[PDB]
């Protein structure tokens, strides 16, 4: 080889990309389409779709309801977090003779 | 108002920052915007797990979902109260030992009530498990006195 | 999940049409794009159609499995150029993707078991067909028999739970609870072997070193997550027996992960060190599962997804240097920075992801799984600090000794890095740093 | 012992000339497929690391290594975890601590 | 420098850890920037 | 820096003429250090160490046995400095 | 056909002399001539020449599209201050535009897109109380928002609900 | 000057240019859509619920892109429930 | 084309002990006049024991090596550019065949250099065929 | 070449098998030294290295592989990881025994801990009575 070949390289001699080692046409389609369906679609358009996703898990609504329940409970004498799951008058409270020897767990 | 040259320079830099953004809002962003209405979403009260039967599964779903939603609502109750305490700490920078003690008292009472309702249930907290916890806790305060006294 | 399953079912006849490998990869990345746009799932079971539905847990697991299989086609180009049964390989990948989607979309536990045992067969086909060493026969037999020996009495457990409850649905089984020791051991030992505990890991490095990268990535990124997702389904109704018998598994899975981390410091094989790295971080996952705290389950699911991504990414690097240097070791592959300087950036960006990397999802999974173990007991602090210290002692030795120092001076001329390999490394790292902005889809499954 | 050093030097010279012939080959480099020159020591080291189990016998030294290396820290660590959690569980279930003075409320 | 920036501007322990691990990793990398066994052992020492 | 063979020759002959155990006369590049001159076995270590503190690199023991004249001293220095002109 | 190395065949020609210890031990004079010719080969009389095809392949059209208005400014001022001095003026105008755009974008976000009470995930600014020296307006001053509900409002007090 | 022996960095630069091309080819329609939604159709304003009005499942969300996604693409929470 | 031989002589051992002792001595004493005075003192100490026979010379060599192990400096002075220094192998030069894997557009920057490289590849394959055979 | 072809075989138990094993490993017959078969031994593998390090080997020898300091068909040492240039290898032998460094360091630390915590209750102080603060109701007086 001579210095005229290296100074003016050949179009027909092509360094192959990683996809297809048989045809130059098959690389220049596979790189473009694989970069389109991964980088443009999944990582940019998919990230844009996720950025403007609605409250599928209720977190912003739970924050709004947290402000509203702190607004109403500070107005009345009811405490800010209820200690009990339901009202204790609805609790049946079975007697000690009815329980006998039963495991009570706190 | 320009007491010091540093404050006058800061006012000038803040005016240069403030001008184009409020021009772009009031001239471009605030025109051509339509007036749509969105509402805070409101929920009814499904019947609680007390009224649910043993074999019924259509109502255990509703009771478990309202238990999860009430757990979420109490979670940002405690979170908002913690941010109220932190804003008290930042705003009263040299005197947070006096102003933030009642806010810390409400925060500690809220954490105690939150652990009394939701504590030790675990990752899989159904509406059944909290009701069994409340029944066993009320049985313990009926027989053995309050929790932490003894017995 | 009928649209995804029928999409792959009519993606099946593209294997029999020649020169369509990259077309199957393009449409599988399109499936991942559509499944990115299907996110609306919450706690309970949504999008219910013909016993198929998902929660946020199953949504993240299907999304991870779809991402790993599409990357696996991108990773396996040596099948395409040598024409080494690419149609059979594509059909194996698509059928195994159907089986993993179907075992993750299961509303009842018996579809999870049935397609979980069905997924062992194309992985065994990948091991026995597309490896490179004579110990392929030792590898797939260890995988098949270590899975089957503990997964066969769990079928008896499943039918015992079905007779007692009458259904396999995951919400109707949440109401009941059982106080039987042998039922607990059947429903736990299969997941305790399938995701490797220290005493039962053996099959993992044998299955990983022998396996082809399209076969090691489906063992590292997923299919250890079957043994975590199974406990995420099963521990809900066996809480009392778990409180009776957790401490032996927590002690074993915390001593292992220190001993396992000391093993990787004394090994020379590149693929075996990542194989033992899969044991140590999912030792943290296994320790965090059997503490039934809410942070434990959330951080466990986060470290499952993120550890699958970084372990598949680390097994991507171990085959790029293997096909250029002929055989992988620490001694042959010493100091590849002077050979491939641009590959070294992904080498550190994924080896740092194996330890606590600061903006990745691995740290966020690890920072909340340590919370449950510390809140469980204070005795566990001593063997966690040694665990993470030896963890970043071994996983920085990988990048350290493979990507720094003098060259081997006995190697021949190999090809440089290509566009495919950098794109392959990018889609393992930038999902680790981009899903932290919406980590609640990978934290909150409850 | 001098003739042993001379024989080792002759073997080292033969291996050095073999390395200089094979590592600097035009025709092996010109194929384009990368790899490694044929080294026996690396292959023996790799198969010693992989195929080591067939030289393992049940011996009291090996049993002592497996006992005080793996099983014994597992046993003491499980005993410590069980003892600490049993004491804390007895304290928690007896009723000796309150709901406001309790560690790790997850809040 | 960016890792140092994040480590100063952060009150939270979680974001101080974000600064901390990144500062340690890039400090390790620029200890082992020189290609010799002394800097290799040096990077191992500062990383641990 | 930039070196040539004449500069190495001038440096080696300069520091050898600065040595007092050797006479400045009867000194040549082809002269043997052992039998042509009066230096013993231990003075060769001093000559090798003078080469080390001049040229900035240390010389091993077997390479010190290999060097017996100023000519291969110049050849040994020119090998590491890689001048070859 | 595809050539990852071109038509030129990959081989080593430097020999064993690139190692440090193989030169200091004895060696052939023909090996010395080969090493001398190798070192004379590695010297370059001229620097790397500018080729247009590598720059065209290493420039996607979007970057050329958004670099062309600054490239016109570089091309007009090229003969006046020289090529090297005008490229600094071209470079530090576009980066000044990037910094100004980032500063105005951060100002607009932190003034009108703060973390409101209706959502989670904005940059929630909490500010401390400014000091008041003598010479300021209202020097005898108690701190405001002393009601407990006024702390951490995030716009809840102005809500229409 | 002296010829420094370095590996080929054409492939890394080509990967960087292709990645920048496809990132920009994604972002520019995304930037156009975000600017069109934030400028021309605008966000929604919070208001009280009327007594005789039952709001629909996409009217509980502020952004118009979130309203579009919930109304057209995603199913409602009520349907899954 | 010779490699160093692994045997060691008594003359080699005394010479290596003398060189290592003077290296430790100049690491202990920084100034050159004090180092030269102590070097003449060590020269007298090593010249006084020349007249002894082989067994006493071996015993004195072992005692001198043991004592030099006892009095060895914690940081001996070593040349940084040589082996054992800080600046040893600061950069690693890759073998030249990575220059064979450049792009042709990247090869177009040095066309005369790559044509000269092709000429030396022909010369090297001729040299390898006439040296190591076929 | 695979792992089943090149593999450490059984323990030799014979001088002839020892000679054939030394010829197999490119190791001179005097050089070969097999591991004792104690259950954790290596059958048919030489015991090489095991000094104070691979860094103890001379770097001035023209090694075929200078990054490991080894020849071409020289067999790898059995614990080559632990004795490598990364971990637990020194150029010169250490000056003292291993217990001396830890003993001197722990003695210095024990002395400094004892001296500091013995002097913890007696601290230096300027002649200053008490810092003065306006709590409500001090009625505190000056000396005027
Ligand atoms: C000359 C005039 C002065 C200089 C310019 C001033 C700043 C620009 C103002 C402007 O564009 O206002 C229009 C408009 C103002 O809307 P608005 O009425 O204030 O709020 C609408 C919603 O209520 C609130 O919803 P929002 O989504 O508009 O949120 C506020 C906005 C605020 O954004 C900004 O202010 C500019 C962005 C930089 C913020 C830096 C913060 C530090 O933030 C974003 O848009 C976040 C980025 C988009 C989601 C992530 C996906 C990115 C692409 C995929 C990867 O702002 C935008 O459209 C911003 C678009 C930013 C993203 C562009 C693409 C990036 C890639
Ligand atoms: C496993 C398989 C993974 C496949 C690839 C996934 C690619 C898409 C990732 C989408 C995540 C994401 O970034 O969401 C946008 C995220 C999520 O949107 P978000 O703001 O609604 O986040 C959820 C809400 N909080 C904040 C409370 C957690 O957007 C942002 O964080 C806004 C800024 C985006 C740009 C940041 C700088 C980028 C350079
Ligand atoms: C091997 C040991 C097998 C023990 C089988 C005991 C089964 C049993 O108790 O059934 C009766 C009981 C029956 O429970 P029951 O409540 O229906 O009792 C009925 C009682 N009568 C008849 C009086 C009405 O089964 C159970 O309690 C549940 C057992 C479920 C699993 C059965 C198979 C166990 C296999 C153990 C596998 C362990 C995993 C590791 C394997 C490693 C390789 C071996
Ligand atoms: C050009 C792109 C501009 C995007 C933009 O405007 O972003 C603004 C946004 C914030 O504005 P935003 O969140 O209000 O914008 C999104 C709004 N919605 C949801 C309506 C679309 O993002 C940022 O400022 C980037 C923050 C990155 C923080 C990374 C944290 C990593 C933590 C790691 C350590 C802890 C681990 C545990
Ligand atoms: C798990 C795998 C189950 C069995 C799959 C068998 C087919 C695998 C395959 O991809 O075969 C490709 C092969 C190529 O053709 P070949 O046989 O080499 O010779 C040409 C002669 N017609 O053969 C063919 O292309 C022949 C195609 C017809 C035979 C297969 C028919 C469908 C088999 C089930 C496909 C769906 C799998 C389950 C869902
Ligand atoms: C294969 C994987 C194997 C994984 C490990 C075993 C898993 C199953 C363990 C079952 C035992 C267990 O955890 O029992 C829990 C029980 C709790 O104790 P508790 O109920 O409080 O009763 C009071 C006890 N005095 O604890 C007890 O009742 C205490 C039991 C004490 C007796 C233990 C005997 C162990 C014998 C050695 C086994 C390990 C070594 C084997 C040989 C190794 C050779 C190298
Ligand atoms: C698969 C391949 C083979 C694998 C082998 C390795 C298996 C590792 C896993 C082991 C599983 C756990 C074994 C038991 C651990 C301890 C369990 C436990 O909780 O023990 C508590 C018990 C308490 O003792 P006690 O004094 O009775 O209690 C008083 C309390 N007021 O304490 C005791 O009972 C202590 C006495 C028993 C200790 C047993 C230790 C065994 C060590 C190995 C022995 C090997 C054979 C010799
Ligand atoms: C790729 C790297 C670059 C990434 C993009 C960076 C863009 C520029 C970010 C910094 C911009 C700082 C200057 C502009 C904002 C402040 C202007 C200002 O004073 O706004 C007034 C506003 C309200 O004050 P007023 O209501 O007047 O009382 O005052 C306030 O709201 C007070 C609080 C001001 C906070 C200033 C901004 C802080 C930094 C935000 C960084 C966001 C990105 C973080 C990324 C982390 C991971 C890398
Ligand atoms: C340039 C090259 C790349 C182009 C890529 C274009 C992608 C366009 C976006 C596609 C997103 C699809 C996401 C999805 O699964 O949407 C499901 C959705 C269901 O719609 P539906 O249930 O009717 O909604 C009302 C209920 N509230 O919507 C649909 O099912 C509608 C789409 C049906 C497509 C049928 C194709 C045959
Ligand atoms: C700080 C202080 C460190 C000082 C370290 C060195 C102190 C050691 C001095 C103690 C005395 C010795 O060790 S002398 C060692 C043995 N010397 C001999 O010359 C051995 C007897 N001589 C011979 O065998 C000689 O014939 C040859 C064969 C050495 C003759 O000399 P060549 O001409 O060099
Ligand atoms: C009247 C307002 C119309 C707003 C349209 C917004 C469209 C957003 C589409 C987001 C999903 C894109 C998927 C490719």
């Amino acid at each position: 080889l001579t210095t005229e070949d290296f100074a003016n390289p050949s179009p027909k001699n092509w360094q192959s990309y990683g996809f297809d080692y048989k045809d130059q046409v098959e690389d220049r389609k596979a790189t473009k389409s694989t970069f389109f369906v991964t980088v443009t679609l999944c990582l940019v358009w998919g990230s844009f779709y996720w950025a403007y996703l609605p409250d599928t898990q209720f977190r912003n609504w739970a924050q709004r309801e947290g402000f509203l329940e702190l607004r109403r409970r500070e107005l009345a004498g009811v405490d800010l977090v209820s200690p009990n799951y339901v009202d204790p008058a609805s609790i049946t409270l079975p007697s000690d003779e009815d329980l006998g020897d039963t495991e009570i767990i706190i | 108002e320009p007491r010091s040259p540093m404050a006058s320079f800061a006012e000038s830099v803040l005016n240069v920052i403030d001008g184009p953004i409020t021009w772009f809002r009031e001239s471009i962003v605030e025109p051509n915007q339509q007036k749509q209405n969105w509402y805070h979403q409101r929920f009814r009260r499904v019947p609680t797990i007390d009224q649910c039967y043993t074999d019924d599964a259509v109502c255990r779903f509703e009771a478990d979902q309202q238990f999860r939603r009430d757990r979420m609502v109490d979670n940002e109750i405690v979170n908002i109260l913690r941010q109220r305490f932190e804003d008290c700490t930042l705003y009263e920078a040299p005197d947070h030992m006096v102003k933030c003690r009642p806010l810390m008292d409400q925060y500690e009472k809220a954490t105690e009530n939150w652990f009394i309702k939701y504590g030790d249930l675990g990752g899989y907290a159904n509406a059944k498990t909290a009701y069994m916890k409340q029944k066993h806790r009320l049985i313990w305060e009926r027989r053995h006195g309050p929790v932490g006294s003894g017995m | 999940m009928l649209k995804i399953i029928f999409f792959l079912l009519f993606l099946i006849p593209f294997c029999f049409i020649n020169n369509m490998y990259w077309m199957v990869q393009i449409m599988m990345f399109f499936i991942s794009f559509i499944f990115l746009l299907m996110n609306n799932f919450m706690n309970y079971w949504s999008e219910i159609s013909y016993f198929l539905g998902c929660d946020m847990l199953s949504y993240g697991l299907i999304l991870l499995s779809l991402w790993i299989c599409s990357l696996m086609l991108l990773a396996s180009e040596m099948i395409n150029k040598h024409n080494n049964y690419k149609n059979l390989f594509l059909l194996n990948i698509i059928i195994l993707l159907l089986l993993l989607i179907l075992t993750f979309s299961s509303m009842s536990l018996f579809m999870f078991y049935l397609f979980f045992e069905s997924s062992l067969i194309p992985t065994l086909f990948l091991i026995l067909g597309w490896g490179y060493q004579p110990e392929r026969l030792q590898a797939g037999l260890y995988l098949l028999f270590y899975t089957l020996l503990v997964s066969l009495p769990m079928l008896i457990g499943i039918f015992y739970v079905m007779n007692k409850i009458g259904s396999m649905n995951f919400y109707l089984m949440n109401n009941f609870m059982f106080n039987y020791d042998l039922l607990y051991f059947c429903l736990l030992c299969a997941f305790l072997v399938k995701m490797p505990m220290f005493l039962v890991h053996l099959w993992l490095p044998k299955a990983h070193v022998e396996a082809p990268v399209s076969g090691s990535m489906i063992l590292a990124g997923i299919m250890l997550k079957l043994g975590g997702y199974g406990m995420l389904r099963v521990i809900s109704f066996l809480q009392l027996m778990n409180l009776k018998y957790s401490f032996v598994w927590i002690s074993i899975s915390l001593v292992g992960g220190v001993l396992v981390s000391l093993v990787c410091l004394r090994q020379t094989d590149l693929k075996a060190l990542i194989a033992y790295s899969s044991v140590a971080h999912m030792g943290i996952v296994l320790s965090g599962l059997l503490t039934m705290t809410y942070w434990g389950l959330c951080g466990s699911y986060t470290l499952m997804i993120a550890h699958g991504l970084c372990s598949s990414g680390l097994f991507c690097l171990a085959n790029v240097s293997y096909e250029r240097l002929g055989s992988r070791s620490m001694l042959i592959n010493k100091g590849l920075l002077n050979f491939m300087p641009s590959m070294t950036l992904w080498w550190f960006l994924l080896s740092s992801a194996n330890m606590a990397a600061p903006p990745t999802l691995n740290l966020l999974g690890e920072i909340s799984l340590l919370n449950s173990i510390v809140s469980w007991s204070w005795i566990s602090m001593i063997l966690l600090s040694f665990l993470s210290f030896f963890s970043a002692a071994y996983t920085l030795y990988l990048y350290s000794f493979s990507q720094h120092g003098k060259l081997f001076s006995g190697v021949y001329s190999f090809s440089s890095g290509k566009i495919r390999e950098y794109l392959l490394m990018l889609l393992h790292w930038l999902p680790l740093n981009l899903l932290i902005l919406k980590s609640e889809s990978f934290m909150l499954w409850l | 012992e001098q003739e042993f050093i001379k024989r080792k030097h002759e073997a080292t010279l033969k291996l050095r000339q073999e390395f200089l012939k094979q590592s600097s080959n035009p025709y092996r480099h010109a194929t384009g497929e990368g790899g490694t020159v044929f080294d026996a020591g690396l292959a023996r080291f790799q198969a010693m690391r992989v195929s080591n189990y067939e030289h393992f016998k049940p011996t009291g030294k090996s049993f002592r290594t497996g006992l005080f290396a793996v099983v014994l820290p597992i046993a003491l660590y499980a005993w410590a975890l069980k003892a600490e959690r049993d004491g804390r569980e007895e304290k928690y279930r007896t009723g000796q601590v309150a709901y406001k003075d309790r560690q790790f409320k997850f809040i | 420098v960016l890792s140092m920036m994040l480590l100063i501007i952060s009150p939270n322990l979680i974001s101080i850890l974000l600064g901390w691990d990144g500062l340690g990793l890039v400090s390790y990398c620029l200890v082992i920037y020189f290609q010799n066994i002394k800097s290799y052992n040096a990077g191992m020492l500062t990383a641990l | 820096p930039p070196l040539s063979l004449k500069l190495i020759n001038e440096r080696v002959l300069l520091v050898l003429k600065l040595y007092d155990k050797i006479d400045p006369s009867k000194l040549n590049v082809e002269s043997h250090f052992i039998n042509d001159l009066g230096l013993d076995s231990l003075d060769h270590v001093e000559v090798i160490m003078a080469m080390e503190d001049e040229f900035g690199f240390e010389i091993p023991d077997s390479d010190a046995e290999k060097l017996l004249k100023p000519a291969d001293i110049i050849k040994y220095v020119a090998d590491k400095e890689d001048v070859y002109e | 056909g595809a050539s990852e190395t071109g038509g030129v065949k990959p081989m080593v020609i430097a020999g064993r002399m690139v190692r440090e210890r193989e030169r200091l031990i004895g060696m052939s004079p023909e090996e010395r001539a080969w090493r001398k010719q190798w070192l004379k080969d590695q010297e370059l009389h001229h620097g790397p020449r500018k080729v247009p095809a590598l720059e065209l392949e290493l420039n996607n059209p979007i970057k050329r599209f958004y670099r062309a208005p600054l490239d016109k400014v570089c091309n007009v001022l090229e003969p006046v201050l020289g090529f090297q001095r005008a490229y600094t003026v071209r470079f530090w105008t576009g980066k000044a535009l990037l910094a100004l755009t980032g500063i105005y974008a951060g100002a607009y976000y932190f003034k009108y897109n703060q973390n409101d009470w209706t959502r989670k995930g904005g940059w929630r600014v909490i500010h401390s109380r400014k000091q008041c020296v003598p010479g300021d307006e209202g020097y005898p001053k108690v701190s405001d928002r002393s009601a407990p509900s006024d702390y951490a409002a995030r716009g809840f007090n102005e809500s229409p609900l | 000057h002296q010829m420094i022996i370095k590996p080929s960095r054409f492939q890394w630069d080509k990967f960087k240019d292709l990645l920048h091309f496809y990132v920009m080819l994604g972002v520019i329609p995304v930037t156009a859509l975000v600017l069109y939604a934030n400028i021309f159709v605008g966000p929604a304003q919070l208001a009280e619920i009327p007594e005789g009005y039952e709001p629909k499942h996409w009217e509980y969300e502020k952004h118009p892109i979130s309203r579009f996604i919930s109304r057209y693409i995603l199913n409602s929470d009520q349907q899954n429930y | 084309a010779q490699v160093p031989l692994a045997i060691v002589s008594h003359k080699r051992q005394v010479c290596s002990l003398y060189k290592r002792a003077l290296r430790n001595l100049e690491s202990w004493y920084d100034r050159r006049n004090v180092y030269r005075y102590r070097a003449v003192q060590l020269r007298a100490r090593f010249d006084e024991n020349r007249s002894k026979d082989l067994g006493e010379g071996i015993r004195l060599l072992a005692c001198g090596q043991r004592e030099l192990f006892e009095t060895r400096h914690f940081q001996p002075r070593n040349f940084a550019n040589s082996a054992g220094g800080c600046a040893f192998e600061r950069e690693v030069i890759p073998p030249d065949w990575v220059l064979d894997y450049w792009h042709p557009l990247e090869k177009a920057q040095y066309p005369e250099y790559f044509a000269k490289r092709e000429q030396r590849k022909k010369e090297f394959v001729t040299w390898w065929e006439k040296q190591y055979g076929k | 070449g695979w792992n089943k072809d090149y593999k450490p075989g059984p323990y030799p138990q014979t001088e002839k098998e020892r000679l054939a094993a030394a010829k197999k490993y490119y190791l001179l017959p005097e050089e070969y030294k097999p591991y004792a078969d104690d259950g954790l031994g290596y059958g048919d593998y030489p015991k090489l290295g095991y000094g104070l390090g691979v860094e103890a080997k001379d770097s001035y020898y023209p090694w075929d592989y200078p990054e490991h300091k080894r020849n071409q068909h020289e067999p790898i040492s059995a614990d080559h990881d632990l004795y490598s240039e990364d971990r637990w290898s020194q150029a010169e032998p250490p000056r003292y025994s291993n217990a001396y460094y830890f003993a001197c360091f722990l003695g210095v630390m024990s002395g400094c801990l004892a001296l500091y915590y013995w002097l913890d209750d007696k601290k230096m102080y300027r002649p200053v009575a008490a810092k003065q603060y306006p709590s409500p109701g001090v009625k505190h007086y000056t000396f005027e």
